[PDB]
RNA sequence: UAAUACGUAGGGUCCGAGCGUUGUCCGGAAUUACUGGGCGUAAAGAGCUCGUAGGUGGUUUGUCGCGUUGUUCGUGAAAACUCACAGCUUAACUGUGGGCGUGCGGGCGAUACGGGCAGACUAGAGUACUGCAGGGGAGACUGGAAUUCCUGGUGUAGCGGUGGAAUGCGCAGAUAUCAGGAGGAACACCGGUGGCGAAGGCGGGUCUCUGGGCAGUAACUGACGCUGAGGAGCGAAAGCGUGGGGAGCGAACAGGAUUAGAUACCCUGGUAGUCCACGCCGUAAACGGUGGGUACUAGGUGUGGGUUUCCUUCCUUGGGAUCCGUGCCGUAGCUAACGCAUUAAGUACCCCGCCUGGGGAGUACGGCCGCAAGGCUAAAACUCAAAGGAAUUGACGGGGGCCCGCACAAGCGGCGGAGCAUGUGGAUUAAUUCGAUGCAACGCGAAGAACCUUACCUGGGUUUGACAUGCACAGGACGCCGGCAGAGAUGUCGGUUCCCUUGUGGCCUGUGUGCAGGUGGUGCAUGGCUGUCGUCAGCUCGUGUCGUGAGAUGUUGGGUUAAGUCCCGCAACGAGCGCAACCCUUGUCUCAUGUUGCCAGCACGUUAUGGUGGGGACUCGUGAGAGACUGCCGGGGUCAACUCGGAGGAAGGUGGGGAUGACGUCAAGUCAUCAUGCCCCUUAUGUCCAGGGCUUCACACAUGCUACAAUGGCCGGUACAAAGGGCUGCGAUGCCGUGAGGUGGAGCGAAUCCUUUCAAAGCCGGUCUCAGUUCGGAUCGGGGUCUGCAACUCGACCCCGUGAAGUCGGAGUCGCUAGUAAUCGCAGAUCAGCAACGCU
């Protein structure tokens, strides 16, 4: 409890809900539906990384949305994997799945995608130095990355130690309430054990 | 450039009034500090040095390259290492009026004979 | 138990007929430093001087050729070493011919340099003459104050001692006071980065005897000089010997006192000794921790001594210039750096001392000296892998300066005292499941342990399983509804015996194969999450300048602040993560907004009442914006901030409380919320089952409440809050029960309805009249209710009788600065019902 999530703290104001609906008796039901949904999704497809997963419910319609910069890996090209997705979602019984798949605009200012890519790089066989450094470079050369902080931790490089060393650049005032912040916490496999990664991306302010 | 163009653009009370006080402070401090790199751009030419006794600490900053350091000498300082002294008198207003127009003369005629 | 450092596997490097180990010697090792080192602090300058042997030596003329230097002969056996060859199938090996064979004896040539010889010179050196100081020493004699003590006077009951007291001195006449007298050490102010001396060291005064030093002339002699192994002499205080003397001080010693004990610091007394004479020893932080001597090598600066021209009155820190001696600042230069820097730790030669890792040890043995104490020279075995010097960051400090926090002070209520309500410790135990451990745990993981949970124990079944999936082989039905054996697990009859469409499948029956699972271990393998110092004001980076480097600077110094918030002058300029602030709630107002709630202005019901139409006017519930911004006043203030009292306001000087955890430590905690690297179970530490436990208690620790009463106990009567909860549920009125409770269901997914039109303190009337009590309620024996299939370990609740401890709490501690504390009650997440008096 050293630093709570900026997404979870600005949720009331600046960042927005990932599952919009209204329910009174069906609330418990919809949440257990939702978690079984997202779990079967991640258990099915893991090779290209999900950027966001959003859900909405209506009288009878159900609108599940999935952001990922690499659609062709994720989706059925002919319709194979997307129909497989509708199959799983009909077992779980959303009953009207208007599956609007989307690719994001900036894969390097999408916090979760960047952390997942670096995590994959680590998990394969690689060190963390060049990955972290190039991540900073790749993010910061683009327009909107005003400040970043990339925080890698684990038995880094096999050093049998609980370590924590990070590389940042720019401006990351998490206390600037009005400003949009994007957070990503992603844990990656490794031969030795599990590594954690966190990333904060600052973005301008918001006036309104 | 950013600061000056902000106060030129004229957007003030869309932010805090005390912040306008502080921006004027910023330009006041940056004006007692900064005249010439507004125009420099030219990897400067290392020449006219002042007040060796009081600020001996400038010996390390300027000479490092040995491209001439140049002044009217100080009466009793660490003298002859650096390339170009000029004897003279340090104190008096009148003497300074004279040297001031003398530099005005030499600089203007050097400009003209460019 | 997870090793690239152990043994073995494969593999690879190195070498090869050898490969590794051992033993010694050289090198590396500038680690005995002639080539080629050092002594301020790292090991190292004798305690300081005189001086023998010795080493070293100013200028010049002339001379010898001893050194030295040049060539030639003689010589340096041969073999060796190396160059050029020849040959042994080349090479190894052999021979030929050279160079060296590093030095030696004779002659010859040179004389600059060293030396010897014969001189000379005057800069060094000493002397001479005249001045100049000065606690320089030794002896003789002598002075005043002051302390104690003996005589006497006044005189009274304490005096002395400390942080505080008592031993002690007095009460036989103290201390205090005053005159006189006795006495023997040390000399206040002068007196100090201040003079003298080789050094130790030297100051009351006068005399006498003596010594060195500085300056001026530089008349005089003419290199006589410098150093110095040994040696001799001198040498603080303490100690030794003989004699005298002894006021004060004072080790030892004695007593009081603090103390865990104080052989110590404190106090009261006090012996030697300190004092003089004459003989000793010969040590010290005998320290400028820098051996002596001579010269060159920027200055500025006080201050002491003697000469002397200039302004000269010519009386003067006058000023200038020279000589000597002394302290501070400062370049070059040097140094590991610290720091020295004309009084050198730099610049070069002369002489000497001295060092070669620490410890053992400056010790032992032997010797010299010593009356003794003991000093000097001075090792080894053996052992350690470092001992050490200088500076930096951090922390720490019973060192300091400046500051804030209910940190203490102030004022209140508690703990510790009794009762029980729960959470732990220890011990019982067949089982009392595990973890959490001062601050930061103990009403913790729990937000509800009877079975369930539950992980633990007795007993029973299970073993590819309580639930899946990948394979194929044998399946077409599989379940479900009732029956029997059964604590239940579990096995067994009666009824269900499919839809695909010929290829197979939903499905489940088995067989095993992949297995599937763990609350089994490592939280010091990890991630994630979280508390903590600490919501304390800081913690870092860029590029630079400084430093050989660790690192510094910025971020130091003033004003100033809730704070690294801000201003001013500076090797720093700039910035970020922080502190502030846009978030929520509350605090005020303008407009709208009209029910499921208000209801002033109006008309209608009247037993319960806004209850119904009617007004959205005040309230108002929900939203948007202005309002605090030192906003303006004038006196203070680097005129900057920073404040001081104002108006106006609903609020005013970060309105208040909230949310928010800079980098990281405590290897903080959780492998049992979860995730997971590695190790283990598998016929079982898995797993299905009923019973029991986690609530055992001769005790301890902690958290709280209920009490020890008249501000209180009891009956009755009267009015108001906020606030939320609700459907296979909240439950109203009526009536019956003592009362928990009850058929029953009005109305209700709910500003309405259950939620008495929502309460308890409090108010009014009266009794109890200060006591184990109408306080207090434990504790038990019985009469009973609800839910749950089931109230014994083990549930809450009413009623009857029950009536215990407790008469204001110990050393210390805990929480609190305003709508706070103390008190009354309500509501609820979890939850069927509960220990919930907890938590919110």
């Amino acid at each position: 409890g050293q630093k709570i999530n900026p997404h979870g703290f600005r949720l009331g104001i600046t960042t927005e809900w990932k599952s919009r609906w209204y329910a009174d008796k069906q609330y418990k039901d919809y949440v257990k539906e939702d978690v079984a949904i997202r779990k079967l999704l991640a258990t099915g497809l893991e090779r290209a990384g999900i950027a966001d997963v959003e859900i909405e419910r209506t009288r009878d319609r159900v609108r599940v949305d999935i952001h990922t910069a690499r659609p062709g890996i994720v989706i059925g090209r002919r319709g194979t994997e997307a129909d497989r997705i509708r199959a799983d979602l009909e077992k779980l019984t959303g009953k009207q799945v208007q599956l609007n798949i989307l690719e994001v605009k900036n894969p390097e200012s999408q916090a979760q995608l960047v952390a997942q890519g670096v995590a994959e790089q680590l998990s394969n066989r690689v060190a963390f130095r060049r990955a972290m450094r190039k991540a900073i470079q790749s993010a910061m050369r683009q327009p909107n990355v005003k400040g970043i902080r990339v925080q890698c931790s684990g038995r880094l490089g096999g050093a049998e130690m609980s370590r924590s060393e990070f590389y940042r650049e720019g401006r990351v005032p998490l206390h600037t309430l009005r400003a949009d912040i994007d957070y990503g916490l992603y844990e990656a496999k490794t031969t030795f054990g599990r590594i954690g990664v966190k990333v904060w991306i600052y973005k301008g302010d918001i006036v309104g | 450039k950013e600061l000056e163009a902000m106060e030129q653009t004229g957007g003030f009370e869309g932010r805090t009034k005390k912040e306008i006080l502080m921006l004027t402070r910023e330009k006041n401090k940056l004006e007692r500090s900064l005249g010439g790199i507004r125009d420099m751009q030219k990897v400067p030419s290392a020449v006219w040095v002042v007040d060796t006794n009081k600020e001996h600490i400038a010996v390390g900053e300027a000479r490092k390259l040995g491209i001439p350091v140049i002044a009217i000498l100080d009466t009793n300082c660490d003298p002859d290492v650096v390339d170009y002294p000029i004897p003279g008198n340090d104190d008096a207003i009148r003497s300074a009026a004279l040297l001031t127009k003398v530099i005005a003369s030499a600089v203007a005629e050097g400009l003209q004979a460019r």
